[PDB]
């Protein structure tokens, strides 16, 4: 390559080698110069404290600006040595990487500055050596995750109420409208649950109470549930795209049971089906949803740690299955042998897996006390496996939402100091109106704005 | 704040009313 | 390059060219500018109103050959031939302007949108209360001081048949 230099007269020797069967004109070295080293120790002084170091050794990668021609921009002639007006301390793995050719890249630097100064002398990140390259992704990738938090989100007719319909805590109606279909929600699910309840759907008197009143309860809900979710299908910036989302799924699985057990019971009275209605007239729970700010942190925590979920369920059908067979074949020929097949077992290695205990069914040979005790214990490790894992994965996701938040408060102080300063800026040109170096031609610009215009600045 | 209050407690009893008074004319 | 860009390409001195570059290169480490810091830097210098499609305007001039960044050789060209060459490569310049477009001839919304740029730099806290009425008698001025028929060369020509617009333009020649 081009940072081997220094062995280049090496490889000429090695062409010694081949002499002897060489047949050519030989072309003979093209008239270099300086046959003995006159190398002189070129100084770059980074505002500050002063590197010193060959030209030869500076000069080995030209696409860089300390190599090629580039960095003659920055000779400063009457003291003869380059002034960079670069921070004193990352120029130095700068030459460091001259030196070698693998940069590093200590911990304790602020990203931003250091990549500021690492493309400001044209050098590329990937040059970073293996060793310390890890380290910089990690920080680079932190950083780059706070300034996405930094460019998310901003506050800004008929469509504009969307804004308050995402941030209920803005206007009266959108809070109380937000507080009653919350109570609403409460109150269907409730209103279902004592349905349940023998006091209420129940004979407690037969010769006498049983109020059919629900059946118009909950329907009053479901209408109410309709209009906000068609404001949704009315201010939908996507018409289609909306429904994608889960939530509008949630929605509409809340909304659907009550108008197909209508049409149902309008149609039909098929067996089986009015209490899959039952069970399903009770999803209003996730509904809830948008009211608790946790859940949605931790369907996110859910959603990120998938594999981990999937990896449970592998293993617990792995324990299940073995665990299980080795029961039935180890306790099916016992007097009582409640485990009359692998399908039964199933329940009996899953409440020994968790740790819960029923005693319903319990092993009754020596055989069978030795592998409970061990399944019990492999359910302990099993379960145990993924919670710390789906726990660090919510802790982290509600860290990031909390600063989320100061950070949002941060960027509106920062606009308020920006809009300051536009002011106060303003006031020193009204000030000079009325009666440093800069702002005199900075206030000469601004009146030749003002005379090409002929218009006047007041405050 | 307390003005939303207030406009939840003029919803519930509009609902509570409408509610009573379906309830109260079903069982004829 | 810096080492044989002395005047070649430039009507700077060396030390001035070379202290340009590091003006140029503190703001723009990767040595080439694109439009944003183009809008930032204007209107950082005028922290009073709003001018993005002025400077919108002035980059499109600046960018030759539509590469959408402008590097640093022609950025210190087209400075050389602004403030220290001749009017004529600066009426040359006003021409590649104010051609928004790569036509000849200049119509009505060029002016429209330039004196927009212009009108947007002040707000709302001036005594005349500008409005859309001033815009269209600036522009019917300049359009009776342009030809009646419907001219790059005759614009030329009223630059030069006019002291005013002669004189307001070595006063910024001389200093920096």
């Amino acid at each position: 390559a081009a940072g081997v230099a220094a062995w280049l007269p090496f490889a000429r020797a090695a062409a010694i080698g081949w002499m002897p069967v060489a047949s050519g004109p030989m072309p003979a070295p093209p008239r270099q110069e300086r046959k003995r080293t006159q190398d002189a120790l070129i100084v770059l002084n980074v505002s500050g404290t002063r590197f010193q170091t060959w030209q030869d050794t500076l000069e080995r990668y030209p696409d860089t600006l300390l190599g090629s021609s580039e960095r003659d921009f920055f000779y400063h002639p009457e003291t003869q040595q380059y002034f960079f007006d670069r921070d004193p301390d990352i120029f130095r793995h700068i030459l460091n990487f001259y030196r070698t050719g693998k940069l590093h890249y200590p911990r304790h630097e602020c990203i931003s500055a250091y990549d500021e100064e690492l493309a400001f002398f044209g050098l590329i990140p990937e040059i970073i050596g293996d060793c310390c390259y890890e380290e910089y992704k990690d920080r680079r990738r932190e950083n780059a995750e706070r300034l996405q938090d930094d460019a998310d989100t901003d506050t800004a007719a008929r469509q504009r109420v969307w804004r308050a319909f995402e941030n209920p805590h803005t206007s009266t109606m959108a809070l109380v409208f937000y507080y009653v279909t919350g109570f609403f929600i409460a109150v269907s699910v409730i209103a279902n649950v004592v349905e349940t309840v023998p006091c209420g759907s129940s004979p407690g008197h037969i010769k006498e109470r049983y109020a059919v009143a629900f059946f118009c309860l909950d329907t009053a809900c479901v209408m109410i549930f309709t209009v906000e979710y068609l404001l949704r299908l009315a201010a939908a910036p996507s018409r289609y795209r909306f429904v994608r989302s889960v939530m509008s799924i949630i929605d509409v699985v809340a909304i659907l049971p009550y108008y197909i057990g209508l049409v149902m019971t309008d149609n039909e009275d098929v067996s089986g089906a009015f209490v899959t209605l039952r069970v399903f007239r009770v999803f209003r729970i996730f509904k809830f949803s948008r009211h608790s700010q946790g859940l949605r942190i931790l369907g996110y925590t859910l959603k990120s740690c998938a594999s981990e979920l999937g990896f449970l369920l592998f293993s617990l059908t792995m324990a299940i299955i073995i665990f299980a067979t080795v029961m039935f074949y180890a306790e099916k020929g016992s007097s009582a042998s409640k485990f009359t097949s692998i399908p039964a077992a199933f329940w009996y290695t899953i409440v020994t897996m968790t740790t819960l205990g029923y005693g319903d069914m319990v092993p009754k040979t020596i055989a069978g006390k030795i592998f409970g005790s061990i399944c019990s214990l492999s359910g302990v490790l099993v379960i145990a496996l993924p919670v710390p894992v789906i726990v660090s994965n919510f802790s982290r996701i509600y860290h990031q939402n909390q600063r989320a938040d100061k950070r949002r408060a941060q960027k509106k102080a920062r606009l308020a100091r920006i809009r300051a300063a536009k002011s106060g800026s303003a006031n020193a040109y009204m000030q000079s109106k009325r009666s440093s170096s800069f702002e005199t031609q900075h206030h000469h610009l601004l009146h030749c704005l003002e005379k090409t215009t002929n218009h006047e600045f007041v405050d | 704040a307390k003005g939303i209050a207030i406009a939840l407690l003029v919803i519930l009893v509009i609902c509570s009313l409408i509610v009573t008074s379906v309830i109260l004319l079903t069982p004829a | 390059e810096g080492l044989e860009q002395l005047e070649a390409q430039t009507n700077f001195t060396k030390r001035e060219l070379q202290v340009l570059y590091r003006g140029f290169k503190n703001e723009c480490p990767s040595g080439v500018v694109n439009e944003d810091t183009f809008k930032q830097i204007y209107a950082q210098f005028f922290p009073h109103g709003d001018a993005s499609t002025y400077a919108h305007y002035l980059f499109n001039a600046f960018d030759t050959t539509q590469t959408g960044s402008v590097k640093f050789e022609d950025f210190v060209t087209a400075l050389s031939i602004l403030l220290r060459g001749t009017v004529h490569e600066k009426l040359r310049w006003t021409f590649n302007l104010y051609d928004i477009n790569k036509d000849g001839y200049i119509n009505k919304e060029e002016m429209m949108d330039i004196v927009k740029a212009i009108y947007d730099m002040m707000g709302k806290y001036t005594y005349p209360v500008l409005k859309e009425d001033t815009p269209r008698q600036h522009v019917d001025v300049f359009f009776q001081k342009m030809d009646k028929n419907k001219t790059l060369d005759e614009f030329l020509e009223s630059c030069q048949e006019d002291d005013n617009i002669m004189r307001s333009l070595q006063l910024f020649q001389n200093v920096m």
